């Protein structure tokens, strides 16, 4: 009795995945600011004096 | 007809196919069934009848 092989079949055990996603968002911002400025200027020249 | 869906000795393991075979099935190819051998018993009589 002998055994002969006629075909070899390979099944790869790899895992494949796919993902699909959607996002919607809304943001609201309120801002409040105050500023203070102090300035000093010195000028000197000759305009008819 | 009866359902054949297991491949192990204790009817606890299903019959798997790989990705290429599934793609072939989804492409219109069909699976054929062949009978290789059949086991069975015959009846006799014992000393007790």
């Amino acid at each position: 009795v002998g055994v002969g092989m006629e075909n070899l079949i390979i099944s790869t055990n790899e895992h494949a995945s796919s993902d699909q996603g959607k996002t919607v968002s809304r943001a609201t911002t309120n801002s409040k600011t105050d500023a203070n400025t102090v300035g000093v200027s010195i000028s000197a020249g000759y305009q008819n004096g | 007809p009866l359902a054949l869906n297991t491949m192990d000795q204790f009817n606890a393991r299903l019959i798997p196919i790989n990705y290429d075979q599934l793609k072939k099935l989804d492409s219109g190819k069909q699976i054929k069934l062949e009978t290789t051998q059949v086991s069975g018993n015959y009846g006799t009589k014992n000393s007790q009848g």
